């Protein structure tokens, strides 16, 4: 009929927490173009034993 | 597993017509619906995503609409390049496609030409007997072919093949092949195929006698 | 522009394995996820697998989970699909496809499809066709038009090519799509309409060619 | 404060489609339901559609149900109205409007209206106007005041602007509102009162401008 | 248990901006919505803003809408309130508060409040206090009890500390709460009741300290 | 904006008494009402939500009641830790608090001690004159202090400050400060504060002469 | 199919810590959230903790909040539960469980449970059992059937195995489930019904074996 | 938080019976209710979610019904593999399980065989005295065993243990152990266990004398 | 392609003023927005990232606010070094900059000085005719210059150039160049430039006669 | 501190190629990704390309994809941008820029910009300017102030320098920014205000210098 078309707005502001805990298959499968392009200061500084 | 269903399965339409096809999901998929176009013998091409966003390079005469469980694709004015098969695809939970809607070239009614071919003596020597009933240059495609061997209906021993719409006159051709063993073939006399079509006031029957 | 080229398809016996590959060019392949999608006449379009840009997450359809393995080689820009324990119903055309670019929270599907490669799962052995004449007669004449043809029966696998008079006769020729029989062998027909007044004088020969078996048969069809 | 900006209106042939948009700012758009309401001289004010804040419930008027589709994009704060199968009587000014805030059990309507966008459904083709002089004479003179003008007939679409002496003459100018004729072409008149003692010496030119066709006509009106 | 720590409050001139922060611990901060609520002597308790757990929905009181912005940093477990265009009436103690856990269809409010941070909007400049003695005499004696004190007038901002005889005298001491004057400067009094028989022999000195200006004043109060 | 109102504003009560305070909303808020307790110099604490649900950790001597527009909070047996200010709060449409009800410790009547202090010579040299009237150790809180300067009633030139209830004997202390310019102060002679209190049958008046 | 294997359970004194692990196989572990759920005879089934697929959100039951920590290693496909400050009531069988796949707006629970690992919180020291004979006599004889047995008392921890005649006698054996006594030691009985006519001639010996303490006791039960 | 309650706690049934079990929540949980089956010494298996959706692989003889606060699980025709314990679980607000309903194999009434065993001399030498009363092969499971020492009823000094349903005849066996100190044991003479069961017209009493 | 839009395009302000500029995105970009300042003839400098984080070395008088699609940059007290152009930049999906907001030095109104220059005889000998209309030392920058040739407005044959704000008095100068062929120039007589500005009560007109 | 120096810009005909370089110092260049961003008066600021620290991923704007190639030489600390098939609209100032340091999951942009190098894509040939006098007269005099100047027309490319009296006259000089004409040649004006009482006696000469063509012209401006 003519119910309220807006928020409560005193509705639940927290987690469900029974919401979906899995990984959505239809997520973003591409690389984020504006991701971290710098070198990682905390990375492997040693020498790979399996290197050529 | 979200079920998708497209209607109609086949739609006969003409250049300049306004075409609307529908697609329904068994459950709510929000607006995550895509439309793909495929021409015969060719890979599908993306037309619309998010149910209403036009892909770059797609002409503006295509539009999408719908939300929840009912979706429609509209072509305001059909053009000859648009005669193809259109699939909807939900991508809300995994990916499932509809059966596809083929846009068919509408033309005037043309009654079929009926021809029959008996099995060759070489094939009979090989141990098999193929009888061929041919319907040439007819429209629309819907027709019924009943095999009668000495007035006895056949079942489970025939196969049908249909051509695509002819590029010149948009007609169909159909071949029906009845396959029987040489002993079954020689245990009867009369072999007929009966054809019914909406352009035919009465069914047409072609037949031959074994040995004639 | 974007181009995808599938390869590796063919005929394989049930229970064996087959590896399809998809070469990508025209875009940065390593930045996009990919799909494998198959199409068959019995089931229509059917999603097979999806792989992330880095391969970290892969998903499969329920009908293929545990048998197919999708992978990728970003150094070679190649997408792979290893198919094990193939069943008869896996015969289909397999396409690789590129996921479109979108927003971070959107759901995703494919925008560019590859060319497609056909995979036929059958226990049938390679076999040349039997060519039988479809002889015209009084029972195949209506007015000034008669019909004659050639039946190309019991061959495997697809495809076969049919021409008439070495290609000199193409007007009015209808070669039907092949149908799969219960025996696993294919069969088709090719028909042509000719002037009834030309029978007995004009020579009509159908030329069937089957490259997989190197079969070439020129069968003359004469009236009775 | 609250601001709503409509766009997308224009001239459309009958049977075609058109998509109107409404950009909202000055408030949290995603927290409020929205209306589309249209107004035409023939039908007055007429509610069209309503959509919930989350899009879960939508309602339409009976005269438009099944043809119009209202939607919203809360990520873009944009309200949309896709109009299909447009009829001639759908020509009107369409407003988007925001529902006011109230109590949980109250009924709701709109408090803030947008600017409005005009939609004209007509099969008329774009056509420049014909400018004809309304020449003053003894039959259009009362005392020391005479009347002259310009008739701007058979143009499409709306609107047209009329000025006098390149805008130098504005005192006493009356440009009538356009009326729609049976032929689908618009027509109007523009008149001006001038001192009768100035006829024959002062030059009067009407400047008709029609932006859709880039028409500019300077018509001189001379007495008889 | 649950702990909330506000920071960022202080003295700010009218028209400037100020950013309050609230550090949360003892619970999963990112799973709960938060409120900012302020308290002033003139308006009592007054809700300011609410933010959803993910920041998707924010609401503000009408008196602060358009000037205050509530936000959060779930990676730092920090709640922020950026206050721009401050007015004099915004001087109050601001608390952050955590929404309680409830049912899906219930209405929600807060159960745990933070410690609070004081915000003072005033155009007054930093100024040390004036310490004046409230000298006892015959006019402030009733029986064997007399009253003496110190008046701490015209200082800004809060707070100031007052002790008596370096803290040795606390029995019977009444330090009144400060009052804000028309000049924007605070003022208070501190009084103590002493045996009248001790007047003239026991020395009483009040020690006023004002850390913002590093002011230390020891004022001796002598009888008349 | 839903208005909230609490009654009474101040309630004098004793340990062990049954206490009932009321709270009213300008419109119906159903049962979405919460009760909060606040101690001085301390953050408020949640006592009751949904008008009648007891918060975990809250002793059972607290109870809520009411629906629609009228709500009540009841303490069956008051305890010394419960002396604090109690606020009701609607959360049906945004959030608004009541003015708060302070529970005061009822005790016997004690008349105030009245002291007056004249302005110091240093402050007079500085250009200002503050006169202080002190009411010490009185109960209840209601009292009236009237300033008279040469038998002329003052208005708008005084400020009052009141302490909280003393922890030891639950009494109040009040300071009144009359502030004047040096020229205004030296333009008069007699300065008096008159005090009335319910424990005094007649008003008490303290006064001095300027310079005396 | 899906398989979950718990490990790490055992006997732990109250106040100490213990780390349980759950190895997952048969599915993409990193794509699913997980639960830990425990079962005890006193409380039945009791949910313990939940973790998101990426570990971003974790939730715990109120009785364990602040003491247990659930985590996961998606590179090892392993779920972990670090339990600190264990109390006596935490003795239970702990299962890991996989959340089912559903729709985006549905509520979620578990569909596949692990095998389970037993955790016993007790301050009792490892101790072999005392085996006492339950001697048959006239008071335990009805017709030709008599009852005899062995009482296995005051052992810790679980379990103990009881056999009769090195396993040669299984018909009519009833080994009761162990009961926990006030002293923290377990006790049970094993009984068997035998033909009364065989007493005194057929030898019956119960063989109690306790692997945790390597205890082996063969007790002969003779009538009185 | 949310209380769950299952009825009945135990249900005696036979193969082929129509079984209906109920589950109730203290507050509304909408339809977010799951049913789990667990066999003894084995991990639980999911049967039903959303109160009425059948899990893949579950035979169709299981069905769910109910909404709001009342839910039922129905087995149209019980089968021997279905003898297990059934738990309901709300997952509307966190997760709480019911106590569980055990489906018991119904059979004819069988009276218990009662045996008593005195403490061995070795255990008496060890300082403890355990007396054992055994009820063998009885049905149903409900029975009462009372210890009487010189006609004095014991309380708080005994422990009971019950076996699962026997695989061959679906009967129960129960052991009751009375534990006493050697001094307490030797400070009395007569030790009896009295047994009552619905298959016994009169209570059965077994007793011995200390030293006999 | 995310569109960015800044408002206002130009803002006239004075030293010590409180400045607020806005920036809006065509779609939600969360908080991934940066603000860059660029002074003329110099490289841009980073001011703010994540919409509200101050870059190291940036004075505290700059602050950012906003989230989703609306963002604001506020300068509490403008300083002479802050007169520059400010660009916003979303970096949520690729990188797009706004058109930029230039902070202009507000001053009192000053009417322009108007000068006209005819084509030189050397340029007329070269085959071209440039007529120059000069507006000197005016503020604000918005002004209109219309070329009239025998009282006929020109269009498409003029070019405008504007100077930057003078460092000494913050005024503008504008040049308008009308270019014509010698034959077009000699086919008319009167050449005028008319100037309108908000500081002019009436339009100013300069004109010459061809050959004079 | 951080310093970036672009080089390689200049005038190039449409269809040709050009390689820009960016030398970095003051920081470890090989540890940071880089951007190329261009600025033109018609489009404002416009991102061009981004490259990872190791070059593994590169991205380009849609308007330049397939024509520009960004690369880097970490051994030389040099960033390169190879531009092929240049169009007229690529004329702009190109900056290299350094990505800022941030958190692992944040999005990234640039913090330090280079100096910039100008690229002008035009088919115009190098050509010296034509200097015409803007002679003062009665039509260029208002009170005691007159205006005179020099018109520097039809030169290519940028820039040109204009001085007055070899630099001795700078008070009141306004050199307008150059404008690009339809012919691909630039044009500008230089004006100066002088006391009218000095005309005819004080000599004013404008000195135009154009280094690309080594043009130096001293033009005297005389009154009429």
């Amino acid at each position: 009929p003519n119910a309220n078309p807006n928020a409560n707005p005193n509705a639940n502001p927290n987690a469900n927490p029974n919401a979906n805990p899995n990984a959505n298959p239809n997520a973003n499968p591409n690389a984020n173009p504006n991701a971290n392009p710098n070198a990682n200061p905390n990375a492997n500084p040693n020498a790979n034993p399996n290197a050529n | 597993d979200i079920q998708m269903t497209q209607s109609p399965s086949t739609l006969s339409t003409s250049v300049g017509d306004r075409v609307t096809i529908t697609c329904r999901a068994s459950q709510s998929i929000s607006n995550w619906l895509a439309w793909y176009q495929q021409k015969p013998g060719k890979a599908p091409k993306l037309l619309i995503y998010k149910a209403s966003t036009l892909e770059s390079g797609v002409p503006s005469r295509f539009s999408g609409s719908g939300s929840g469980t009912e979706f429609t694709l509209t072509i305001s004015s059909l053009q000859p390049d648009d005669f193809a098969t259109y699939y909807c695809q939900q991508y809300s939970s995994y990916w499932t496609f509809g059966q596809g809607t083929k846009l068919e070239i509408k033309r005037t009614v043309a009654a079929p030409s009926v021809f029959i071919f008996p099995p060759s003596d070489e094939q009979l020597k090989s141990g098999t007997a193929s009888v061929v009933c041919l319907l040439n240059n007819f429209y629309p495609r819907e027709a019924k072919v009943q095999w009668k061997v000495d007035n006895a209906l056949q079942s489970g021993n025939s196969q049908e093949s249909v051509t695509e719409q002819d590029s010149k006159d948009s007609t169909y051709s159909l071949s029906s092949t009845l396959t029987l063993s040489k002993a079954d073939y020689e245990k009867h006399k009369v072999y007929a195929c009966e054809v019914t079509h909406q352009g035919l006031s009465s069914p047409v029957t072609k037949s031959f006698n074994r040995g004639e | 522009q974007v181009q995808l080229v599938e390869s590796g398809g063919g005929v394989v016996q049930p229970g064996r394995s087959l590896r399809l590959s998809c070469a990508a060019s025209g875009f940065t392949f390593s930045n996009f996820g990919m799909h494998w999608i198959r199409q068959s006449p019995g089931k229509g379009l059917e999603w097979v697998a999806i792989i992330w840009y880095d391969g970290s997450n892969t998903y499969y359809a329920d009908s293929v989970k545990g048998r197919f393995t999708i992978s990728r080689d970003n150094s070679k820009n190649t997408l792979y699909l290893q198919m094990n324990s193939l069943r008869a119903e896996d015969t289909a055309v397999y396409y690789c496809a590129k996921v479109w670019f979108g927003e971070s929270e959107d759901n995703y599907s494919v925008d560019v499809w590859g060319q497609g490669t056909t995979v036929t799962v059958s226990s049938a052995s390679t076999k040349g066709p039997s060519v039988f004449p479809l002889a015209p007669s009084s029972k195949s004449t209506s007015g000034g038009t008669a019909a004659l043809g050639c039946l190309v029966k019991d061959y495997f696998p697809e495809p076969v090519t049919v021409s008439w008079n070495s290609g000199a006769l193409t007007s009015g020729v209808h070669t039907f799509p092949a149908v799969l029989q219960s025996s696993g062998l294919y069969s088709l027909s090719s028909v042509v309409t000719v002037p009834s007044s030309s029978l007995g004088t004009q020579t009509y020969i159908c030329n069937v060619n089957h490259k997989p078996s190197n079969t070439k048969v020129d069968k003359k069809v004469e009236p009775k």
